[PDB]
């Protein structure tokens, strides 16, 4: 029973089963002292350690110590929470005690998270790039802007100019100098149409990549909990195995 | 009766297939298009308001242009309204979207970044010319610096204004001693870090000595004379100097005297270069100790130096000539007055992406930390879920206002339900960078969610909202409290510590938990003073216990005894207890300073306080050398993601070194410019970017030139990897010639400084040898004529591979990591010759690889020497290439060489976790030295599927290396020349795990990076398993014989 536990593990393989439990979870573990109990508080473990007795204050076994915590917050041994869940893979994995049939549904279980993760990774690159694309394409949009501005005003720049040079000589050319001034002019302002028009061409276009944008992170949320609860009964199933290190591999 | 007749009726086959090349995109020479057609047409936009369009050519100047266009001017309307065209400027609107005048009108169209083809006539504005090669500065830095000067934010605004004082500075140390100092800065003397030699190489010197080559030139540039002389390992350039002058100026019509007084005349006239590239010995240090000598010796070599007149040294240092540029409440109510809790109101987020039907609820999880947090976590109630999601309640938190530490800060983060799961995260520094306790409201706009991050909040994360408008903005609310609360001074402090010192010493007889307080008196306990130094020698992941901590934390004052506890000491201190961190603070004011390597843990995340950060810095400006530095370079740039403010310690730590030492600065620009595009850091570094081109002379024009190249570079791979694809070599070959023979990139590719080192200089492009490799990266393989004037004596030719595609930076860290075990092993005499061959990521997933001359995978060993019909490959094949190479004597060097490398490279493999190794990934040189390449995921990547205490060999020896490592025999397993290999693999072993402390900090230093291998200290700990730090090291030897044993089948015990 001291062996069992119901918790009793006997470092790092510690932090990765209280990776991502809620704050109150615990277990129990060199010439340092005996064992220790590694509660997680809010997102950090706290490591706590342990003539007959298991600092200062008569507790006769390992067991006897845990279970006192169990009910009770640990404040009054040191000033800064209880050890609400002793959470330790028999419950929920088909009760199979068919050791080939749970090794085979590792595979199965791993197949699916190694597909989903992969799917995972396809669309963050997808939404990266589209970040990318998508802040390149309103850059383009202030040089369209910027660009039209220097043209508006060169059509307007011409206008002070030209009608200097049409009035003080009406006589001289007419025709053949305000004709060929006035080509110009209509080649530079319908060249501003086709900006503006190339502009707007590139808006509808960012409003449609950032319609995909929005639908990425979609669905890369509702790919992401499925990926931790599949994660998640991949090592529970693992661990229920382990209770053949090198026979996993193949399924794995 | 395959498949069972199972039909898989989605499957439909109208980048797996073809499984590479994935970062993307970049735009070239104009908007939306790589390369302008050769023959292009620009409106060119008089000032008297026409539009003339001239054809002209895509590489043509803006002097031809100009010339051309008011020629062609003429033949429209209203020319008598033109100035001479002298009187004129071009400009125009760029990809960047700003309108830069073209000064320099040299530059080609191809190479001015327009948007749109065009060019707009202006009389020059700003009529300090000089002022606006501010473009030269957002040339180098990729981001143009008109674009800080619109930035509202005062921080950065000051960040500007004040970081000057440290650029004036290190441009007055240059100006000093002028013009040795000039000749200092810009070429610093590439010298070990010892003068002591290692025992292995002095005894390749016979007592000492060297043969060395001076070498001189007369009339007219050309002939050249041999001076080999033999002097001492340990003298100096000037004696060196000497020596070649008196051999040089004996004379049978010189007396001896007579030669005495023509020697000093002489004698200070010159100084040393090494033939073949820009390096020279400018300072007192022993021969010995410049790198390139005790290269010369390891490798077998006769050093080859130049003797050069000072003055045309002093000729081709330009003058730095540095300018400023043209950006030149009555006390308020301290922190600790405030009497309340801490309370935010989180209000409503916006732009949240979930699928309704997926997703049940959603709501805001916050906390608040310290690298650690210093409360109970708290979430809110999971209201308005997914549809318009709106909390308008104040969250509660369980901490006074004055127990906030100076660097506390918030981390929030909406999640999805125990079906929790995290949808976007943001931070916010409670205090801002004024020390002002942050109090209104407040817009965050969050990041996603990286891969590795299962968790729920990510406090390492980045401080600050996301710069990226289109995504998750939580927008929320802080206390005010009639006054901006300011974080308390240090003399405030210092009395509150002071206080509650003595205070201390009046708490009475028995204290429970006595935890926190010693009831010692000034005697300690002996079994005590021993448990503390054994706290002390453990690595940074032996995570501390409760006990430890509170222990630690009463013999605070003892700690002092010990420095290198600080870090475990700080870690124990209740940073939610201003009465503990008060009297904290007074301790790291005079702690005594510790070795660089151990005060660098204290500038990784998990230490975010100013005034340890501060130490920190101290410990660094007094031990830390130029050389060690340039080392850790990369760590250091890295370690400035976790800094709170803009403007703070090792900024200007950094900043002024990389002024100072022209080397530090040519890396420090790169690693920096390389992390440019990554939002994280581009405000903060483009800033500091902006500081160092200001300062930094005329390598800025230096950079400028090797920052161009690589952006041609950045296009032709571009375009060789899109529609040059499905292409035979022979096609995508021919274009990538074209292409370089156009004049815009022999302008661009030829004359400049190799990135992976600037003292190589790269001159005229061989195209003869440049090549695209056959991997589907298409990697260019280059190579250029080294234009030294003693090319000869060191390489002919220069050739570097350039690889748009991979994400260079673990490679860049692992070799960086060898480097490092070399030197550890080597400098504590032990001899395993590792090859960190050169790396240098320059962007996002682009980089520059050293080539090694004379080097074949494996593969390329047995395809070689494999008999036809092709049924089998010889293991003897590699041993039989090899004796073929290395014959007589040198054959049983090369065995010693190949020994020495491959247990090395077996033992660093090993520890790191690097992929699988094999026949294509193995190198083996001819003189039979071995080295590793394409590293890929280093620290056991691919267990994050699967994976648990896998503890990996990827350097299984094959027979192949057995044979040739037991220079013939069978049965390999069984002789002495094996017996020795092992032996180096366990003191080579031992000798990694005493440095362990190191490893750990410098991948601890490197979490800041996007590296998925790298995402948080689980990951690191990898390397305590396979170092086996938890075990005593009798234990880990085993462990190490036993790990080495099973995947080798037999052989070690
Ligand atoms: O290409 C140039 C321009 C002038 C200065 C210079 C000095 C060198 O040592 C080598 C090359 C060069
Ligand atoms: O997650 C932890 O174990 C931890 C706890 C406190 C401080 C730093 C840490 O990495
Ligand atoms: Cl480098
Ligand atoms: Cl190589």
């Amino acid at each position: 029973s001291l062996q069992d536990a119901e918790w009793y593990w006997g470092r790092e393989e510690v932090n990765e089963k209280l990776r991502d439990t809620a704050d109150g979870t615990f277990l129990v573990r060199k010439m340092h002292g005996d064992y220790t109990l590694t509660l997680r508080k809010g997102g950090n473990n706290k490591l706590i350690k342990i003539d007959g007795k298991y600092s200062d204050p008569t507790f006769s076994s390992v067991v006897e110590l845990i279970n006192h915590y169990r009910n009770e917050s640990l404040a009054q041994y040191n000033p800064k929470v209880k050890l609400l869940y002793p959470v330790s893979q028999q419950d929920q994995v088909v009760k199979e005690d068919n050791i080939e049939a749970v090794g085979k549904k590792l595979h199965e279980y791993n197949t699916q998270f190694q597909e989903k993760s992969r799917e995972y990774d396809r669309l963050y690159e997808e939404y990266t790039r589209t970040s990318q694309e998508i802040q390149m394409k309103r850059t383009a949009i202030e040089a369209f802007n910027e660009t039209i501005k220097i043209f508006e005003e060169q059509c307007q720049t011409q206008e002070r100019y030209s009608k200097e040079y049409i009035e003080k000589f009406k006589r001289e050319g007419n025709e053949k100098e305000i004709q060929r001034i006035m080509h110009n002019y209509d080649k530079l302002k319908s060249r501003i149409s086709e900006i503006i028009d190339s502009r707007r061409r590139l808006e509808e276009d960012l409003k449609k990549q950032a319609a995909e944008y929005r639908e990425i992170d979609k669905r890369m949320n509702s790919i992401k909990p499925d990926l931790i609860q599949l994660r998640k009964t991949r090592d529970q199933y693992l661990m229920w195995l382990t209770q053949r290190q090198k026979k996993l591999n193949e399924w794995l | 009766s395959y498949y069972h007749h199972h039909h898989h009726h989605d499957y439909d086959i109208p980048q797996g297939a073809m499984g590479s090349m994935p970062p993307r995109p970049s735009s070239g020479e104009l908007w939306g298009i790589h390369l302008m057609p050769p023959r292009i047409l620009v409106e060119c936009l008089l000032p008297n308001g026409m539009i003339v369009t001239l054809e002209c050519l895509r590489e043509a100047t803006l002097i031809t242009i100009k010339h051309e266009l008011f020629k062609e001017a003429r033949k429209y309307p209203l020319h008598q309204l033109l100035q001479d065209e002298s009187s004129y400027i071009f400009v125009s609107v760029t990809q960047e979207a700003e309108r830069e005048e073209f000064f320099d009108e040299t530059r080609r169209l191809c190479d001015l970044r327009l948007f749109q083809p065009f060019l707009k006539v202006i009389e020059p504005v700003g009529n300090r010319e000089e002022k606006i090669l501010n473009r030269e500065i957002g040339f180098a830095i990729g981001m143009p610096v008109c674009e800080f000067d619109m930035v509202k934010d005062p921080e950065v605004q000051d960040f500007r204004r004040n970081i000057l004082n440290v650029c004036k500075e290190a441009v007055d140390l240059r100006d000093l001693n002028s013009p040795h100092s000039r000749a200092m800065y810009v070429y610093p003397p590439n010298v070990e870090s010892s003068p002591e030699l290692p025992k292995h190489i002095y005894n390749k010197l016979d007592k000492g000595q060297i043969i060395v080559v001076i070498w001189v030139i007369v009339s007219p540039n050309n002939d050249k004379q041999k001076y080999t002389l033999k002097i001492n390992h340990d003298c100096v350039p000037e004696q060196v100097i000497a020596e070649a002058i008196r051999k040089k100026t004996r004379s049978m019509l010189l007396s001896s005297e007579q030669l005495k007084l023509c020697v000093l005349e002489y004698q200070g006239k010159y100084i040393l270069k090494v033939c073949g590239c820009d390096e020279y010995f400018l300072e007192k240090y022993p021969l010995s100790q410049y790198k390139y000598i005790r290269s010369c010796i390891m490798l077998g070599r006769m050093p080859n130096l130049m003797l050069m007149a000072k003055e045309s040294l002093y000729s081709q240092l330009p003058m730095d000539c540095f300018t400023m540029p043209s950006y030149s409440e009555t006390s308020t109510k301290s922190l600790w007055v405030i009497n309340s809790a801490l309370r935010i109101k989180i209000l409503c987020a916006t732009y949240v992406n979930v699928n309704i039907r997926d997703i049940d609820k959603i709501y805001v999880r916050t906390g608040i930390y310290h690298g650690g947090e210093p409360l109970c976590d708290n979430v809110n109630t999971q209201r308005v879920p997914c549809s318009n999601p709106r909390w308008n309640e104040w969250l509660n938190y369980d901490i006074y206002i004055p127990d906030l530490p100076r660097a506390a800060r918030l981390c929030l983060s909406i999640c999805s339900v125990e079906e929790h799961c995290p949808l976007a995260w943001g931070n916010i520094n409670l205090f801002d960078y004024t020390d002002t306790l942050v109090s209104g409201k407040m817009a965050l706009n969050l990041w996603p969610v990286p891969h590795g991050l299962e968790d729920l909040l990510n406090p390492i994360g980045v401080t600050g909202s996301n710069p990226n408008k289109e995504t998750p903005c939580l927008e929320l609310e802080f206390d005010w409290f009639s006054s901006v609360v300011k974080f308390p001074d240090m003399s405030v402090i210092e009395e509150h510590a002071n206080w509650s010192v003595s205070r201390e010493a009046g708490f009475s007889y028995s204290h429970a938990g006595l935890s926190n307080r010693l009831a010692r008196d000034n005697e300690l306990r002996e079994n005590d003073k021993e448990q503390l130094k054994a706290i002390s020698t453990r690595d940074p992941l032996s995570e501390i216990t409760e006990q430890e901590k509170d222990f630690l934390w009463s013999h605070r004052h003892y700690c002092v005894t010990i420095p290198e506890i600080l870090p475990k000491l700080l870690l124990s201190v209740k940073w939610n207890s201003r009465d503990e961190v008060a009297q904290m603070y007074c301790l790291v004011k005079d702690w005594p300073p510790i070795k660089p390597e151990q005060a660098m843990e204290l500038l990784d995340c998990n230490y975010p306080d100013p005034m340890v950060r501060g130490f920190a810095v101290r410990c660094l400006e007094k031990y830390l050398t130029d050389d060690k530095l340039s080392q850790y370079l990369i760590q250091l740039v890295q370690v400035l993601k976790y800094e709170q403010y803009l403007d703070n310690l090792l900024v200007r730590f950094l900043l002024k070194k990389a002024l100072t030492n022209q080397r530090i600065g040519h890396f420090f620009f790169w690693h920096l410019k390389s992390e440019m595009h990554n939002k994280t850091v581009s405000q903060r570094f483009g800033l500091l970017l902006e500081s160092y081109c200001r300062a930094c002379g005329m390598y800025l024009k230096h950079l400028n030139r090797q920052v161009e190249a690589m952006e041609k570079l950045i296009n032709l791979t571009d375009i060789l990897k899109q529609e040059k694809k499905d292409e035979t070599q022979k096609v995508q070959m021919k274009f990538l010639v074209e292409q370089m023979r156009r004049p815009d990139f022999m302008d661009a590719l030829q004359g400049f400084l190799s990135p992976l080192n600037p003292a190589h200089q790269l001159g005229n492009l061989r195209l003869e040898e440049c090549r695209i490799m056959s991997s589907a990266k298409r990697p260019l393989w280059l190579n250029w004529e080294n234009p030294d004037i003693m090319s000869e004596l060191l390489f002919q030719n220069n050739e570097i591979i350039f690889k748009n595609g991979d994400d260079l930076r673990q490679d860049m860290l692992t070799l960086q990591i060898i480097r490092i075990m070399e030197n550890i092993w080597q400098n504590q005499g032990l001899d395993l010759r590792m090859l960190p061959y050169g790396c240098l990521s320059i962007g996002d997933c682009v980089g520059l690889i050293e080539v090694v001359r004379n080097s074949h995978t494996i593969m390329q060993i047995q395809c070689k020497g494999g008999l036809k019909g092709a049924l089998q490959f010889n293991s003897h094949t590699l041993h039989q290439w090899l004796k073929d190479k290395n014959k007589g004597e040198i054959y049983d060097a090369a065995i010693d060489l190949f020994t020495r490398s491959c247990a090395g490279y077996c033992v660093a493999t090993f520890i790191l976790g690097i992929g699988d190794r094999h026949n294509s990934n193995i190198m083996v040189k001819d003189d039979g030295q071995l080295f590793h390449i394409d590293f890929g995921h280093f620290l056991d990547h691919k267990k994050k599927k699967f994976g648990y205490k896998r503890e990996r060999v990827p350097f299984v020896l094959t027979q192949d290396f057995l044979i040739v490592i037991s220079k013939g025999a069978q049965e390999c397993t069984k002789t002495r020349e094996f017996e020795r290999f092992q032996e180096m693999c366990y003191k080579a072993y031992l000798a990694i795990r005493q440095h362990a402390n190191l490893f750990i900090n410098l991948f601890s230093m490197m979490l800041g990076s996007g590296m998925p291998e790298l995402q948080s200290f689980d990951d690191i700990a990898y390397i305590r398993k396979t170092l086996a730090l938890d075990k005593t090291e009798q234990e880990a030897l085993e462990y190490f014989m036993k790990q080495m044993n099973d995947a080798h089948h037999g052989g070690w015990t």
